């Protein structure tokens, strides 16, 4: 039930936009979010609830913007400033649930970031 | 009749808390299925709806009282009763509709919110995040009045809202996180009142990944890191069940033994 657009291959400097949104039982939903993971562990890259909290990796503080469109249940991701190191698998996050905050999670299919 | 466990504001102490905290534990799950040494709250498959509830009686200085039904599977505010008139998170799918209609079935007035009880849509609701909520003994005397008077028309909305942030924090947190409980402990013996920092916040929204990483480690060691923030908000990842055991009092029932 997640759709995700963006990613691609870029130069050091170049910037990728990422989106992702979620579609079906999201009554309860919670945070969306981003993580990366590249060859050889998976990492949170940033997050947003839909109350405006944001976590962010501090590999990425002032160069990648996560945003929120509450009314679409969309999620944005901003990178500005790529580096080498941002080479990776990125996948969207989307937490649900009444019961508790990671009652349900759901997995995007994962986007190709390259930069080089 | 669900069970009832009594709790006041009124003079109450760290030990009274920590009395009441434990009473709630105890009547979530008889603690027979224990998974590396953390106690597992009942499965929802099999569990009958005479067994399905539990209810906290809150009252404060004031003697105003409200009951808190809580669902032993997740140890979560499903809704409460104050006098006449019974209050419900909106439910997420019919099997949870059907159940809640076992909770205050006395009742004269019974009221399903447009909203569930998530911490996202209540931060919304109350205009502030759980990190500028302040916890503590006066906060829960203050959220009991306001769920007490939502039901005369004295209580809005957003206070309403941020009145259910703390009773979830205080009550089914620290129920399932003794580290939690330890933080109320802590606002209690200090007389303070204080807003959670984001070593409870990451805690309170990592329950579920923790319960499901606990409960399908091998050798101790989970199959993929859980990542929380310390204090300064600075982020450390746990790989074994042990940093846990002295961290998490409950967990739901994610997986079989
Ligand atoms: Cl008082
Ligand atoms: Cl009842
Ligand atoms: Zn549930
Ligand atoms: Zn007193
Ligand atoms: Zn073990
Ligand atoms: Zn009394
Ligand atoms: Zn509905």
């Amino acid at each position: 039930q997640l759709v995700e657009t963006g990613g691609g291959l870029v130069q050091p400097g170049g910037s990728l936009r990422l989106s992702c949104a979620a579609s079906g039982s999201i009554f309860s939903i919670n945070a969306m979010g981003w993580y990366r993971q590249a060859p050889g562990e998976r990492e949170l890259v940033a997050d947003i609830s839909s109350s405006g909290r944001i976590n962010e990796a501090d590999s990425v503080k002032g160069r990648f913007t996560i945003s929120r469109d509450n009314a679409k249940n969309t999620v944005y991701l901003q990178m500005n400033s790529l580096k080498p190191e941002d080479t990776a698998v990125y996948y969207c996050n989307v937490l649900a649930g009444s019961h508790y905050y990671d009652e349900y999670e759901y997995w995007g299919q994962g986007t190709q970031v390259t930069v080089s | 009749q669900y069970p009832i466990i009594n709790f006041t504001t009124a003079g109450a102490t760290v030990q009274s808390y920590t009395n009441f905290i434990r009473a709630v534990r105890g009547r979530l799950t008889t603690g027979a299925d224990v998974r590396h040494e953390i106690p597992v709250l009942p499965n929802r498959v099999g569990l009958p709806i005479n067994q399905r509830f539990i209810l906290v009686e809150l009252s404060n200085h004031a003697e105003l009282s409200v009951t808190l039904a809580l669902d032993v599977t997740n140890a979560y505010v499903v809704g409460y009763r104050a006098g006449n008139s019974a209050y419900f998170f909106h439910p997420d799918n019919q099997e949870d509709a059907e159940a809640i209609t076992h909770l205050f079935t006395d009742v004269q007035n019974r009221y399903t919110f447009a909203f569930g009880g998530n911490y996202d849509r209540l931060e919304q609701l109350a205009g502030n995040l759980r990190e500028n909520i302040e916890l503590g003994n006066g906060p829960l005397e203050e959220a009991i009045s306001a769920l007490y008077y939502y039901s005369t028309g004295g209580t809005q909305l957003p206070t309403l809202a941020r009145s259910f942030i703390i009773c979830i924090q205080m009550i089914s947190e620290a129920a399932r996180f003794q580290y939690i409980e330890g933080e109320m402990r802590t606002r209690i013996r200090y007389n303070r009142r204080s807003a959670p920092d984001p070593s409870v916040i990451t805690l309170e929204n990592s329950w579920g990944r923790l319960s499901t990483a606990i409960q399908e480690s091998n050798q101790g060691a989970f199959a993929s890191p859980i990542q929380l923030q310390r204090r300064n908000g600075s982020k450390f990842s746990v790989y074994d069940v042990s940093i846990l055991i002295p961290i998490i009092a409950l967990m739901v029932y994610r997986c079989a033994p």
